[PDB]
RNA sequence: ACGAGAACAUGCGCGACAUUCCGAA
């Protein structure tokens, strides 16, 4: 699915209405910082501290959407905002790692199509 | 081979900004205090010394050279200037 | 049916090879060897100094003479034993003429020679190609000189070719109306003359030593890339010689110097056996996983995939060897995530945009990703300081 | 006599050498296993009378899931390269093969259906000289790694006490390991001894032809009547004596030529435990007794 | 009568272990041909324990009778039969989670003394979390030398824990730690309840 | 009797520590825990290079094996025939758990993306660049082993390790270094001869 | 009395040299 959304919003190169890795570096730095927290803990379920921090990730997602319009279009089309909801709903490490793999595949295809 | 260590204090006279609000100043993550990167200092002195990679041979040995076929180690190692505890 | 019965009688002879007396005398050993030759590992035969059997000591003595001379004189005095209480030695034109003058019933063989004046020589068509003998400095180390490279992995390559269904070609290939002793004998001579004589011209200029060509099979040791390149040249020339109608499969191995000689031939023989499976017109390259077609290896693996990668990486300051290794790691696994990581790796790889799309397309489809892996591996070996 | 099937599942790669350390064979003849049993028996302070006089074992043969492989009979086949390259034939297909009923395609499929392991060549170094101002010696050890469901098996004929002794010896041989680098991690296995049901059916049949199952050799008297119309393969059984007692320095055994497994004879011969030592402190035994599997050609 | 002692346990990797030799890899580690899992050869364990025990003792009769000998006159069968340490099933499942590769590529360089230029290198190493099931058989040829030999085995294993296994472990690699799951006498009447390693 | 002197402690990163590695310039991380690491080759190379310069460099040194005999003895030699074992073995210094829990408070990321740039002398335009650095609050559990081949030469060698550690404390461990990165301070938790009877009580490297 | 038996794929090696988050208000 990650390859599809990048394909659909790839325009001639303008991606996600002008999204670059510099626009996403604030969000992804938080995402991989959260990734190392989940990676280290050997728990089948997300930690309570991680859950509150992921809620702050949701807040930062909206903050970056308001700041950079390109990031806003990137989030809505991807549903990465909605994916941060379901991982908190399931509250499992395995679902979250699938979400991080989804975001990593997202920026990977985003760079591939640029 | 000898090492001579210059420890001192750089007291800032005006509003100092090294922005890594349009640009927040760079901060050491551990203490969240402002920091003067050692590369900011070293680059500034090197540029001013050159004015006063192809530079004068005196400058090249002082701050380092990476010329192909002749590499000179930087005789100067400017380190990050952290926020003073006393200040 | 006549030829099938002759070979059938031959196979029956091969089963019961020995008789009562010969078998008993085999098990009638008086003294254990307690000393063996380094090469032949034979203890029954008398071993001299240098720990070499009498036969292999003669074999080594034949070497350093096979390269220089072209006359093999069977004579009462020689280096290696031969039947009828004779021995085989390799001498020059003057040395061979001496030997035949001294004692009669002495045969002299000339290797790949054009017809000459009246003499008792017998023309032997033998493939004696040896790139090392061309340069005196490399002549000292025959095959180990191909390990010496300025750039590229030092490994040697071993090529073991074998024509597919040659026996079926003689029995069933010739139709009934065209089968005869003369028509068959012509086919034997054309196939023999290709291997014995034409192979030397095909492998010209390549760092390759021809251990054997002889009728149906082939054995070459040389530079790993020269062996692969001349395997494709030889396959193309074999298609021209045979005008289709006959395909050969080959195993190609990648073995360093000091690799066991028996293991070099055995493991490549296993590869040729793998290429002999199926429609038999295949080449087994390096590992048993890379059993490609001849057109597939020549065109899809090398020209279509390896050459674009080599040209792209040469244009940059460094010849890859770090994107190539990271590409291989991401191509070895079947995970969906590794595809995305490969996409990111290609994007940051700083080569042309249409090539990254091609490499990504190649990794997608099975039987096309293995071609991409072999293309990367060939390129990686091509650049090893 | 009673026939017990011994299945050897190997934990680690095994080095079965023909003539070189670099060689990586997938099987060992009966002479190799029997010498392993004699070495085990002398270690465990057991008696050698049962092994030397009553035990009739066969070559270690490949086996994988739902199949037991027997050696290719050296019978005349009434595409011939398919049988030439064929080595092992499953037991369920063994009765068919003797009668015929096997095309070149079927034999080629049978050979590829042998999922017995994968050979390789590990390269090691000898840093003994490195300490003494020298250089490392890179030597190669060829080893065979069996697949998870694969391994080697062999059948044993003997009395109750002979089989019972072999149950003890096979249990001790699990940890000595069979092979050539067993003190360097090559040859560990676990063996289960079970009464053979399918093999007892195959050994119960009585055809006109007799098929060897072990590397055997007839004595002088028996070779007179057995070699007629025989199709066999003489294998040069060589090697060094493995013993601390035989001699001060390691010496080779006398060369012994024995028929390969699968050789077909119209006259059965009982082999012998031949002696291949030369004036050593003890007699080196090379097993050449015959394990006969009769068949109808 | 003759006894055999089966020491079985774990070789936990403490730092990336590289014992040199699927595709093209820069200085690859030795792997199982079938499963393509990194392994620790028994000859590598045997050689490193023999090397460390030879240094500790000082060939010596203690080393020769423990790791085997073939010298003229004194041919000693090797009592230690150190099997290949294969990648454990537990560490395979543990590495499958986190989708962590069993081996990692370590990037280094060599800054020349003459020119001060860095020439990069890559050696593949088994990742730190790896664990290998080691299976050692000690043949009790002497019931009087077993206690002294098992003292030597413990000394050689203790040295090996403070040293590195195969590779450039002077620069970090190869560090390992042994764990003994059990020491049970599989063959013979000898008892190993008193016997222990580490 | 073989004896080995184990030196275990911490490496406190006074400034951001950037030892490069595989995947804007990521630091080398231990793959098992995804925590930043200090490879033992970085430590051994920096100590050897600094100590060899301090002792003196033979002019036109084409190889590392042409170092001083004190350097070759301590860090190993590879000359044909005259192969020297390395008395000092330096292991990878992993991100300590003590510092990891300390970074868990304040929710530090174990790393910082330091934004540098280059101002070309001609164009006077800035070319940005991002390099990752282990945060200055971090500390790495470093573990070293010293082989004892000559008891008589231990005091001289541990004086050389004292000089090497002292030199490394002033310089950097990896990365820009002269631009501020890589400053470290060695903390010696304990010294103990784990195997061997050697007396390491009267031994110190800092 | 296992083509055996002994044998560390091992030794040396910094992911490093130059690089102002800067010009404009
Ligand atoms: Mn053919
Ligand atoms: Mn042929």
């Amino acid at each position: 699915f990650a390859r599809k959304v990048v394909e659909e919003n790839k325009r001639v190169i303008v991606l996600f209405n002008g999204l670059t890795t510099s626009k996403l570096r604030n969000l992804l730095e938080l995402i991989n910082h959260v990734y190392t927290k989940v990676y280290n803990s050997d728990d089948t379920t997300l930690s309570e501290d991680v859950r509150d921090e992921l809620e702050y990730l949701k807040v930062k997602f909206a903050y970056e959407s308001g700041r950079e319009p390109a990031v806003r279009t990137f989030i809505e089309k991807t549903y990465v905002d909605k994916l941060v909801d379901v991982v908190l709903k399931k509250n499992t490490k395995k679902i979250f790692l699938d979400y991080c793999k989804y975001f990593e595949a997202l920026v990977a295809y985003a760079k591939f199509y640029r | 081979y000898s090492k001579i260590r210059i420890v001192g204090k750089i007291d800032v006279l005006t509003g100092l900004h090294i922005g890594g609000i349009a640009s927040p100043v760079v901060r050491d993550p551990y203490s969240r205090l402002p920091i003067i990167p050692g590369s900011s200092i070293k680059g500034k002195m090197r540029s001013l010394l050159a004015k006063h990679n192809q530079d004068a041979p005196e400058i090249l040995r002082l701050f380092g050279s990476s010329q192909k076929g002749a590499i000179q180690s930087s005789r100067l190692q400017i380190s990050d200037a952290f926020f003073s505890k006393a200040s | 049916d006549l030829w099938q019965t002759v070979s059938r009688k031959l196979s029956d002879k091969k089963a019961h090879k020995y008789s009562l007396n010969e078998i008993k005398l085999f098990n009638s050993t008086i003294h254990a060897g307690t000393q063996e030759c380094k090469e032949c590992l034979r203890s029954d035969i008398d071993i001299s100094e240098d720990s070499l059997c009498k036969i292999c000591e003669g074999i080594i003595a034949i070497s350093n003479d096979l390269r220089d001379y072209s006359f093999f004189v069977v004579s009462p005095e020689g280096k290696v034993p031969l039947p009828r209480n004779r021995y085989l030695s390799v001498e020059n034109q003057d040395g061979a003429e001496r030997k035949i003058k001294m004692n009669k019933e002495t045969r002299i063989y000339s290797k790949n020679q054009p017809f000459v004046g009246k003499q008792l020589v017998t023309n032997l068509w033998m493939c004696d190609y040896d790139f090392s003998t061309l340069n005196p400095e490399t002549k000292k180390q025959g095959i180990a000189s191909y390990v010496n490279r300025e750039v590229g992995i030092p490994r040697l390559g071993v090529l073991r070719a074998d024509i597919d269904n040659l026996g079926t070609t003689f029995i069933k290939g010739i139709p009934e109306q065209y089968r005869s002793i003369s028509r068959t004998a012509t086919l034997s001579r054309q196939l023999s003359m290709f291997f014995k004589f034409e192979l030397s011209n095909i492998l010209k200029g390549a760092r390759i030593s021809v251990i054997y060509s002889g009728g149906d099979d082939l054995f070459l040791i040389g530079a790993w890339d020269d062996v692969i390149s001349k395997a494709l040249v030889l396959r193309k020339a074999f298609t021209r010689f045979s005008a289709g109608k006959l395909t050969f499969s080959a195993g190609i191995g990648m073995y360093p110097v000091k690799y066991p000689i028996s293991k070099m031939a055995s493991e490549t023989g296993v590869l040729e056996d793998l290429a002999k499976r199926g429609e038999k017109n295949q080449v087994a390259l390096w590992n048993d996983s890379k059993v490609f077609g001849w057109s597939q290896l020549e065109e899809q693996i090398l020209k279509e995939k390896m050459i674009p990668l080599q040209e792209a990486l040469t244009n940059s300051q460094e010849h890859g060897k770090s994107f190539l290794y990271k590409m291989l790691e991401l191509l070895r696994n079947e995970d969906q995530i590794n595809i995305a990581r490969l996409a990111y790796l290609l994007a940051r790889s700083s080569l042309s945009e249409e090539l990254t799309q091609s490499i990504f397309a190649w990794s997608q489809n099975k039987q096309q990703k293995v071609e991409l892996i072999t293309a990367i591996e060939y390129l990686v070996y091509q650049i090893r300081e | 006599l009673v026939v017990k099937l011994v299945k050897l599942t190997f934990k680690s790669p095994v080095h079965f050498g023909m003539k070189r350390l670099s060689d990586s064979n997938h099987t060992i003849a009966a002479d190799t296993l029997f010498s392993a049993l004699i070495i085990e028996a002398l270690q465990q302070q057991l008696e050698l009378s049962h092994l030397l006089n009553n035990l009739v074992i066969t070559d270690l043969f490949p086996y994988n899931k739902t199949s037991y492989f027997l050696p290719k009979p050296l019978i005349r086949i009434e595409g011939y390269k398919a049988f030439k390259k064929l080595t092992y034939i499953p037991v369920e297909n063994y009765s068919e093969y003797l009668r015929g009923e096997i095309d070149s395609l079927e034999a080629s499929k049978i050979a590829e259906s042998l999922n017995l392991g994968k050979a390789s060549l590990s390269t090691k170094v000898s840093l003994q000289a490195v300490d003494h101002n020298g250089e490392s010696e890179p030597y190669s050890v060829g080893n065979f790694t069996f697949y998870p469901e694969s391994g080697l098996y062999f059948l044993a004929k003997g009395n109750a006490d002979t089989i019972g002794q072999l149950e003890i010896l096979m249990h001790a041989l699990q940890y000595s390991g069979i092979g050539g680098k067993r003190s360097a991690g090559y040859g560990q296995f676990r063996c289960t001894i079970e009464d053979s049901g399918k093999f007892d059916s195959l050994l119960s049949q009585t055809g006109n032809i007799a098929i060897l199952l072990s590397s055997a050799m007839a004595s002088d008297e028996e070779l007179v009547d057995c070699l007629e119309d025989a199709r066999y393969l003489l294998k040069k059984r060589t090697g060094f004596v493995q013993s601390k007692t035989y001699a001060d320095q390691l010496v080779k055994k006398k060369d012994f030529y024995a028929f390969s497994a699968g050789s077909t004879f119209y006259q059965k011969f009982n082999g012998k435990i031949f002696d291949v030592s030369d004036n050593g402190r003890h007699s080196v035994y090379r097993y050449a007794k015959a394990f006969w599997l009769e068949g109808k050609i | 009568m003759y006894s055999k002692i089966r020491i079985v346990g774990k070789i936990d990797v403490l730092t990336g272990l590289h014992i040199g030799g699927i595709g093209a890899i820069a200085s690859p580690v030795v792997r199982d041909p079938y499963s393509r899992l990194p392994i620790i050869p028994g000859s590598s364990i045997k050689g490193k324990m023999r090397s460390l025990l030879a240094k500790h003792i000082g060939d010596a009769p203690e080393i020769l009778r423990l790791f085997g000998s073939s010298q003229k006159g004194a041919i000693q069968s090797s009592r230690l039969q150190i099997s290949d340490a294969f990648f454990s099933k537990a560490s395979q499942e543990e590495f499958d989670k986190k989708d962590l590769a069993y081996t990692e590529t370590k990037f280094e360089n060599t800054i020349s003394r003459l020119t001060a230029v860095a020439n990069p290198r890559q050696i593949e190493r088994v990742t730190r979390g790896a664990s290998f099931d080691f299976h050692i058989i000690y043949n009790v040829e002497n019931i009087n030398e077993v206690m002294a030999d098992f003292e030597n085995i413990k000394t050689a294993i203790h040295l090996l824990e403070n040293d590195y296994l195969g590779g450039g472990g002077t620069r970090g690699n190869g560090r390992i730690r042994f764990v003994i799951d059990s020491i049970d006498t599989v063959v013979g009447d000898f008892d190993s309840s008193n016997l222990s390693i580490k």
